[PDB]
Order: structure tokens, then sequence, then C-alpha cells
């Protein structure tokens, strides 16, 4: 129970440090280029929206209603999963703030020049603007692992900790999965379960297609769009002769293999899923 | 004086969170370990000369291959770590993290580390690793590692004793300087 008190603690602490961060970038390298007095670089004049993506819409989620949320199972640590599953459909806003960061940092780095680290002179600050922008990343990757360390001093059959978890795993896995979407080249509809490379794939509720990671003449990494499969063809083993995973009226002719055990129980799972959800 | 941005990278078993807590506070093992490390920026001196280290954590990111690389841009020096008592975090430093970390940045200094030097020695670790047919990893594998990497320094260290701790850093900021 000590060790619970911790836990929660930590969660509240944390929240409040991060509201306090993200009040704090807006106040300052924000409000410099919107409303400062010193020259803003050309190459990102009217551009915030690029730079800071939806973060004034990650600081209202946080602030208006989470961090309330979250003071409110203060004392109720075995119910704090809860809340995550309650307001599971706003932390989708952390999907177009990952989305959006690669762009963010390569307007900083090409067309910002020193205008943010005078700012920081400035203002004192010993956060960076990097430093900032990076945080609603790192924030929504830390929520599993509260959780996690919250469900180990739990026992089985009490909580909503478990469900709190299952969608805060899910929320950084779908960031994740459409960073990957984005690099497809070549190819609604439906929404992405799964990807992950084979001898990479993306799994859709509807489709499923192949691809395969190349690079641009610009020199870009990204996935060539080679084939794509409809709902129907499923071949389910395991085993092979004493080798990782490859799996499938039907023929040999359909390959494919992934890395782990466990990585390959997933796609099986997931396939069958929507092939009774198609039917 | 210049600014040194370092960031630490690994396994979730390897206790990244737990080196950059002990190294950045007195008093180190306290009741609870926090899990959450914020970004760290701090005036440190080498060599009689100083330098504003900052220090960027990356536990939870583990599973997420295209969220990591969003702190790597602009990074002067990488600690790669690895616990010198799990076989899997060692063997994921040549097929995980230094093929990611040198795809993104492929000019900055590796340090690599092997962390909880203070559980090589102790006898339950040892036979639960021997149960699974697993050895800790030794100096020597270390350094190979190192070298079959790339890593401009191996070091190992341990979070709980202190033992090596800040030597790392130095060799870090040495790295870039």
């Amino acid at each position: 129970a000590r060790r619970k008190e911790f836990i929660m603690a930590e969660l509240i602490q944390t929240e409040k440090a991060y509201v306090r961060d993200l009040r704090e970038c807006m106040d300052t390298y924000l409000w410099e280029m919107t409303s400062g007095v010193e020259e803003i670089p050309p190459g990102i004049v009217n551009k915030e929206l690029i730079i800071f993506g939806n973060m004034q819409e990650i600081y209202e989620f946080h602030n208006n209603i989470f961090l309330k949320e979250l003071e409110k199972y203060e004392q109720l640590p075995e119910d704090v999963g809860h809340c995550f599953v309650t307001w599971a459909d706003k932390f989708q806003m952390y999907v177009t703030y990952c989305k959006n960061k690669p762009d963010s940092t390569q307007l900083i780095l090409e067309h910002a020049g020193s205008y943010f680290d005078e700012i920081q002179q400035r203002h004192g600050l010993a956060n960076s603007i990097s430093s900032y922008l990076i945080k609603p990343v790192q924030r929504i990757t830390k929520y599993q692992l509260l959780l996690k360390e919250l469900l180990t001093c739990c026992e089985e059959g009490k909580g909503e900790i478990k469900d709190g978890l299952e969608v805060m795993l899910s929320v950084p896995k779908r960031a994740n999965d459409a960073m990957h979407l984005s690099m497809l080249e070549g190819f609604s509809q439906g929404e992405l379960i799964l990807q992950e490379s084979f001898q990479h794939l993306f799994l859709f509720e509807m489709s499923l297609v192949f691809s395969k990671e190349v690079k641009d003449s610009s020199g870009r990494s990204k996935y060539l769009y080679k084939s794509k499969l409809f709902t129907s063809e499923l071949g389910v083993t395991e085993h092979v002769e004493g080798d990782p995973c490859k799996f499938a009226t039907s023929d040999n002719k359909i390959v494919l293999k992934a890395s782990s055990i466990e990585n390959k129980q997933d796609w099986i799972k997931h396939i069958r899923e929507v092939i009774q959800e198609r039917t | 004086m210049q600014a040194i941005k370092c960031v630490v990278v690994g396994d979730g078993a390897v206790g990244k969170t737990c080196l950059l807590i002990s190294y950045t506070t007195n008093a180190f093992p306290g009741e609870y370990i926090p899990t959450v490390f914020d970004n760290y920026s701090a005036n440190v001196m080498v060599d009689g000369k100083p330098v504003n280290l900052g220090l960027w954590d990356t536990a939870g990111q583990e599973d997420y291959d295209r969220l990591r690389p969003l702190s790597y841009p602009q990074t002067d020096v990488f600690l790669i770590c690895f616990s010198l008592v799990s076989p899997a975090s060692f063997e994921n430093v040549r097929a995980k993290w230094y093929p990611e970390v040198r795809h993104h940045c492929p000019n900055t200094p590796i340090i690599l580390v092997g962390t909880k030097l203070d559980l090589r020695d102790d006898k339950d670790t040892i036979e639960k690793l021997k149960e699974k047919k697993l050895t800790p990893i030794t100096y020597p594998q270390g350094l190979a590692m190192a070298k079959e990497i790339g890593a401009v320094k191996y070091l190992e260290c341990s979070a709980l004793t202190q033992r090596g701790l800040k030597t790392v850093f130095d060799e870090a900021i040495r790295a870039v300087l």
C-alpha cells in the first residue's frame, strides 16, 4: 500500500509537471513567435502550427480534463485505470502530434537558426525548445510504465488497471504504426491493426498490404508497395524444422516469416478477428 | 561554454532511468525509485573545462521504433546500455541499438555501457542465468562488443553503488570535446 502511494504520487506530480512544461513552452517559445518583439526568421514566420503541432489541444485536454480526473482518483489507485479507459478517445491527438514531429524538427534545424536558443537565453530557461517539444512523446510512452507498476502491487480480480494499461499501450502503438504507414509509397480503407516486416506488412480491417523497404533517389527510406490481398486466405502454421515461425483448398505458395514466437501469435489472432468481421 | 546533448538508449531491463537518477541525485537508493526522469540540464566540470550536459532518458519507448528517433536529432553522444546480467540486452546492442543509432546518426560517438555491475557476482543472479544455460557478460565480451560496434569507449557501472558512474558521463563528455 505504501508502494501504491508512491506510484500514485508520482503519476499525479509528473502530470502536474507535464502540464506546467506545456504551459511554459507556449508562454515562451510560442508567444515569442506570435507576439514577440524580436525579428523572426523568414523560414519559420507564420509556421507555429508546424513547429508546435497540436500542443495547445494537448495542453487543453490535460489542463481542463485529465489532471482533474487523476486527482479525483488520488486515493483510489486500484481504480485509476478507468480514467484512461474513459478518456481513451482524447489520447488519439498524440498520433497527430507524433506524425507532425519530424516536420517540426526539420523546420527548426533548417530555418530557425539560433532564434529559439536566443529566446532560451533571454528567458533564462533550462529547457531548449527541442526539450519541450519531445515531452508529449515521452509522456505518452510513460503512462504504460506507471500503470505496469500499479498492476504489480495489486491482485488479480480488482483494478480496471489492466484495461487502462491496454489503452495506454495501444496509443503509442497507433502513433508508431502511423509513422510507418506514412512511409508507404506506390499504394481509407479501414483501421490499421498491425504492421511489421516479414519474408513490410500492413494489416487493415479489410485489406492486407505487402511492401518492400527501399530508399528514394532523394535517399529517403520508405516502403514500396508490391502486392495486396483481401479478407479470405488464412494459413495456420507455427513450427518449421528448428527455426522461427512461418505461416501462410490451399497450396504451399504462401510464405510469411515472423522474427519471434510472440509476434507470430499476434498476427494469427488479429487476422482471424477481421475474417469473422467481414463475414 | 558549449552544450552537450546525451541520449541514453538500451533495453527496458538495463536500468537507464536508475542510472540517470543515481548520477544526478544525492543519496540515490531511496525507498522508491521513480519511473520518470525528466530531461536534465546542468553545468559539469571535466578536465577543468565547464560544459552544459543535457541528459534525455528513453525509458518506455523500447517497443516503438519510429517514436525513438524523434529524440535523436542533434545528439552529441549516445550511451548504448546493456545489463551485465542480461545476455538478451547485450545481444540487442548489435541486433537493435547500434544499427538504429548509426542509421539516424552516422557520425555520433557511442559509449557502450554495461550496467548492473553489482549483480555480476551475485550468487542468486548467476544461478538464475545458469538455469537458462546463460552466463553474465564478462569484461572481455563487453570490450569485444564495443570494438565490433565502433564505440569510442566501453565502461561498466552500478547505479546502486555508483561504481564507475561518474566515469561514464566524464567519458561521454570527452568523446564530444
